[PDB]
RNA sequence: AGGACCGAACCGACUAAUGUUGAAAAAUUAGCGGAUGACUUGUGGCUGGGGGUGAAAGGCCAAUCAAACCGGGAGAUAGCU
RNA sequence: GCUCGCCGGAAGACCAAGGGUUCCUGUCCAACGUUAAUCGGGGCAGGGUGAGUCGACCCCUAAGGCGAGGCCGAAAGGCGUAGUCGAUGGGAAACAGGUUAAUAUUCCUGUACUUGGUGUUACUGCGAAGGGGGGACGGAGAAGGCUAUGUUGGCCGGGCGACGGUUGUCCCGGUUUAAGCGUGUAGGCUGGUUUUCCAGGCAAAUCCGGAAAAUCAAGGCUGAGGCGUGAUGACGAGGCACUACGGUGCUGAAGCAACAAAUGCCCUGCUUCCAGGAAAAGCCUCUAAGCAUCAGGUAACAUCAAAUCGUACCCCAAACCGACACAGGUGGUCAGGUAGAGAAUACCAAGGCGCUUGAGAGAACUCGGGUGAAGGAACUAGGCAAAAUGGUGCCGUAACUUCGGGAGAAGGCACGCUGAUAUGUAGGUGAGGUCCCUCGCGGAUGGAGCUGAAAUCAGUCGAAGAUACCAGCUGGCUGCAACUGUUUAUUAAAAACACAGCACUGUGCAAACACGAAAGUGGACGUAUACGGUGUGACGCCUGCCCGGUGCCGGAAGGUUAAU
């Protein structure tokens, strides 16, 4: 059993996107911004517990941070992690 | 023409990297000089 | 059989092959093989210690019985094989108990002959018995220097050692160089000359045949600069100096033996 | 069969012209040599400076070599400008 | 958007290395861009990289590195045992179609596969850090069998022609389909099987190896491709409709045969040669201690798991190495048509470009080319450079020679197209059909159909038929070096180095020698038919005299002579 505190610190935010809206309406897949050290089992357990909903599969990818220039000083945004969580058919989420 | 720098990260880190410097006595003196001078990038190693 | 090649090309003009049709035309015996990694003439410091070595064909090592310890048990000779590691051909023998080994092939040895080590062995080419059991005046090879150490003398393709005397614990040998040396009379020796006597009758014909054997080219010393060699230098071809090594040691005639430990074992030097 | 022949890839660099504040701190164009061999190439490794390596030109060792580079002795010394 | 031109064994496509968001969309034009710029690899904002099967990680080791102890060394430290790292190599498994502005063998649809688990059920010798097998290995060459792929025909759909003709022996386009599973073929290798015994494999062994005897010649292993299924599917020319004119939705014909055919596959094969061609694990098996009815083993079934990291984009390039958006350099993979021996070369397809200043004019001069009267090296240091030769087949071909060569010597003839032989031949392929069978992916016979050189004869056209690109100038005397090779990266490619060969000399093995204060290591897991050094430098005929000087070797009677 994965602890509930970790399950509360795994998920960061939902990711709004044209691709996220397409996968949500077609494949019934939500797109989440997750913690960087979070694994697929921790994500599947978190969505299955905190939302009480049935997860079919989780695909993950790491998003590399961009290099920006505030004024003339260079800088780099953070690497973050993105999860495609495919819900089972019939399941629904706000 | 073929110029003298043909990069390879593996050979770069095996030759000039952190653990290659920390392996020997004189390489540890290299890292002590760069810390005293205050280098931002202390070695090659990314 | 030496075969002069027909001159269809320079590099085949002067080639003499040594063709032996009795050698096995197949793979060697796999358990007796091991890896023989090349050196390039470079020691553990990586520097070149011995020059002119490098390249050549990959060579697997053949484990050869020089100690020859299977006493009493007779062995039949299974087949003759090529060894790239040495000038002499090797013989794959099969003991009665089921062990196979490689020995140096003697002159007249062929497939199907019986060999036997030990003291009570007969005296035919192939047997190995101590030289207090060997008659004076016979030609042996694969001769031990110390008892049980393994054979070290007369291992190259056509060599042999004569036994000229025996005084108790020692026998006096006539080595292939002409040196008369005392060896203990308990050291094993193998009867007969070593096989491939016409090995020296080959002619390589071209430079690549030496590069196949891992012999890099030798730059003669006077073709250098004086920083490189003592012979180097000159405006034209000049050699007004005595021939030395690259390290300044006289070569034409100067002796270099400085071992006072083994001087009691040397009866007469070579002439 | 061949350190065989002709000839592309590939490796090299014999001749001429251009260019010489170049397209290029050595190249282009037209020809040229080898092209199954002592061939060539990728990756990784080893050899360290009076030392390496060198089919040997004092050649090469990061566009630097009759003794690399960097830091230090060091503000060497300079009857010389 | 219509035309034109260029590449097309690349100037197309896919990657590794390397770079690191350069990817896509919106917006901006100050700077950057060798001009303008509304554009951009530029600025700004947002979005984008989805894996049990790809790769890494991981199991394994090579060269080599590190190295407990250890040995050695003023110190630092050097070497190295047990070990542990280390790919560029070995090791389980996924294919097709569809889709996004940007990802896909990653998502979706469909169909598979592998390795681990737990759990039952049947069965019952399990067990290794050990033994054995396997993994597991070279070069060259020859065919044969295939496929990728292409061409033609058939088939289906459409068309009937801006200018003479074109319902036909006419034109255009399409004719696609995988992994897996089953079959086990061409072909390659191999004698099987049973029992007994055994100084071997560090002990053991039922395993391997070796001895016997008996029986059976016929069992086994490997194996491309094909065929069947996958697939009543998907894809599919086109249509039918809406249409933000971008698109979105619906529907969907035929989907066959022959020939040619790879540098790819069978092939880690076969033949042959000498220069004699990695290791370890996974995998299979044998037993050791141990366990004794428990553990574990395999067999089926169920269930669970297969994590983590990379995945955008360039990759020959404007994104890599060159200071540049630099005519340079950069490893691997794919390899269409016509002609052609060909991956050369010419023109094209797919696809991608027109090289980030243009517009005129049409001086000298320079650059790169084209042609040239008569002469033809008189130019010049020198035929430098240009020009010329150039292909296939046949005839023919000198001195000399190491008998191989020289030699493609030199020199010369033919070459297009049409018709006939023969409405397309010889040859290749090989169907129907028939027959046989120990029956199939079978064996004969059979010749349909397809493909298809070359030659002779006759005719005909042009100035010219190897018509373009492509593509040897030849010969004579002579010096040097035998040759192939190598060399001054960046003014010297040579007669210089090397070379095979020859000779001298050292070296008896703890070898000489060399690198190392040393331990040690190379020589060499070699042993005088070996190794090192030196000189000469294929081959042929040869290599003469001098030991006084300088070296080296040998001598040990005398003289001299160190520390002590
Ligand atoms: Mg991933
Ligand atoms: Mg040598
Ligand atoms: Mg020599
Ligand atoms: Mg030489
Ligand atoms: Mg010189
Ligand atoms: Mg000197
Ligand atoms: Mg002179
Ligand atoms: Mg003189
Ligand atoms: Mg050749
Ligand atoms: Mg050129
Ligand atoms: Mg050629
Ligand atoms: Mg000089
Ligand atoms: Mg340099
Ligand atoms: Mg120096
Ligand atoms: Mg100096
Ligand atoms: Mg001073
Ligand atoms: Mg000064
Ligand atoms: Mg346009
Ligand atoms: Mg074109
Ligand atoms: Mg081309
Ligand atoms: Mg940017
Ligand atoms: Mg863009
Ligand atoms: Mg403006
Ligand atoms: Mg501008
Ligand atoms: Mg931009
Ligand atoms: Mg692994
Ligand atoms: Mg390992
Ligand atoms: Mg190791
Ligand atoms: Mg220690
Ligand atoms: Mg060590
Ligand atoms: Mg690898
Ligand atoms: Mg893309
Ligand atoms: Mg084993
Ligand atoms: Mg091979
Ligand atoms: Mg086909
Ligand atoms: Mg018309
Ligand atoms: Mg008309
Ligand atoms: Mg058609
Ligand atoms: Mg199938
Ligand atoms: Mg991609
Ligand atoms: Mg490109
Ligand atoms: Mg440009
Ligand atoms: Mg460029
Ligand atoms: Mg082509
Ligand atoms: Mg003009
Ligand atoms: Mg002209
Ligand atoms: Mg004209
Ligand atoms: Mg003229
Ligand atoms: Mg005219
Ligand atoms: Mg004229
Ligand atoms: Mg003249
Ligand atoms: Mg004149
Ligand atoms: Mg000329
Ligand atoms: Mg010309
Ligand atoms: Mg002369
Ligand atoms: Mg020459
Ligand atoms: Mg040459
Ligand atoms: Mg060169
Ligand atoms: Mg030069
Ligand atoms: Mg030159
Ligand atoms: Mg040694
Ligand atoms: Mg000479
Ligand atoms: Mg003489
Ligand atoms: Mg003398
Ligand atoms: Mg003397
Ligand atoms: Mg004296």
């Amino acid at each position: 059993m994965i602890r509930e505190e970790r399950l509360l610190k795994v998920l960061r935010a939902p990711h709004v996107s044209e691709k996220a809206s397409t996968a949500m309406e077609k494949s019934n897949t939500i797109v989440l911004k997750v913690a960087k050290d979070a694994t697929k089992a921790e994500i599947k357990a978190a969505v299955q517990k905190l939302f009480e909903v049935e997860v079919e599969v989780v695909n993950t990818l790491v998003v590399k941070g961009k290099v920006k220039r505030h004024g003339q000083r260079i800088g780099r945004r953070s690497d973050w992690k993105k999860a495609y969580v495919t819900l089972k058919e019939g399941q629904n989420l706000d | 023409m073929k110029r003298t720098f043909q990069p390879s990260v593996l050979k770069r880190n095996r030759s000039h990297g952190f653990r290659a410097r920390m392996a020997t006595k004189n390489g540890r003196q290299v890292l002590a000089r760069r810390r005293a001078k205050g280098r931002a990038r202390l070695t090659v190693s990314k | 059989a030496v075969v002069k090649c027909k001159p269809t090309s320079p590099g085949r003009r002067h080639v003499v092959k040594v063709v032996n049709p009795e050698l096995h035309k197949g793979k060697p015996f796999a358990p007796l093989l091991e890896k023989n990694s090349k050196s390039g003439g470079r020691n553990n410091n990586g520097r070149i210690t011995t020059r002119h070595i490098g390249g050549g064909h990959k060579q697997a090592y053949r484990i050869v019985d020089f100690k020859r310890n299977k006493d009493g048990i007779p062995a039949v000779v299974e087949r003759l094989e090529y060894d790239p590691n040495r000038s002499a051909n090797i013989a794959l023998v099969l003991y009665k108990d089921g062990e196979r080994r490689y020995i140096l092939a003697p002159k007249g040895l062929k497939a199907g002959d019986q060999i036997q080590s030990g003291v009570d062995a007969a005296i035919k080419p192939g047997n190995t018995l101590p030289m207090r059991n060997i008659p004076v005046g016979s030609t042996v090879h694969n001769v031990e220097m110390k008892p049980g150490k393994g054979g070290q003398l007369a291992r190259s393709a056509g060599t042999y050692v004569q036994i000229v005397a025996r005084d108790g614990a020692y026998v006096t040998l006539r080595l292939r160089s002409g040196e008369m040396r005392k060896v203990e009379a308990d050291c094993r020796a193998t009867l007969g000359e070593v096989g491939n006597a016409e090995h020296m009758l080959r002619v390589l014909g071209k430079a690549g045949a030496a590069r196949w054997r891992g012999v890099r080219p030798t730059v003669r010393g006077t073709a250098m600069n004086p920083v490189d060699h003592p012979h180097g230098g000159g405006e034209g071809r000049n050699f007004g100096k005595h021939p030395v090594t690259p390290w300044g040691v006289q070569t034409k005639g100067k002796k270099t033996r400085s071992n006072k430990r083994t001087d009691k074992f040397i009866v007469r030097r070579r002439s």
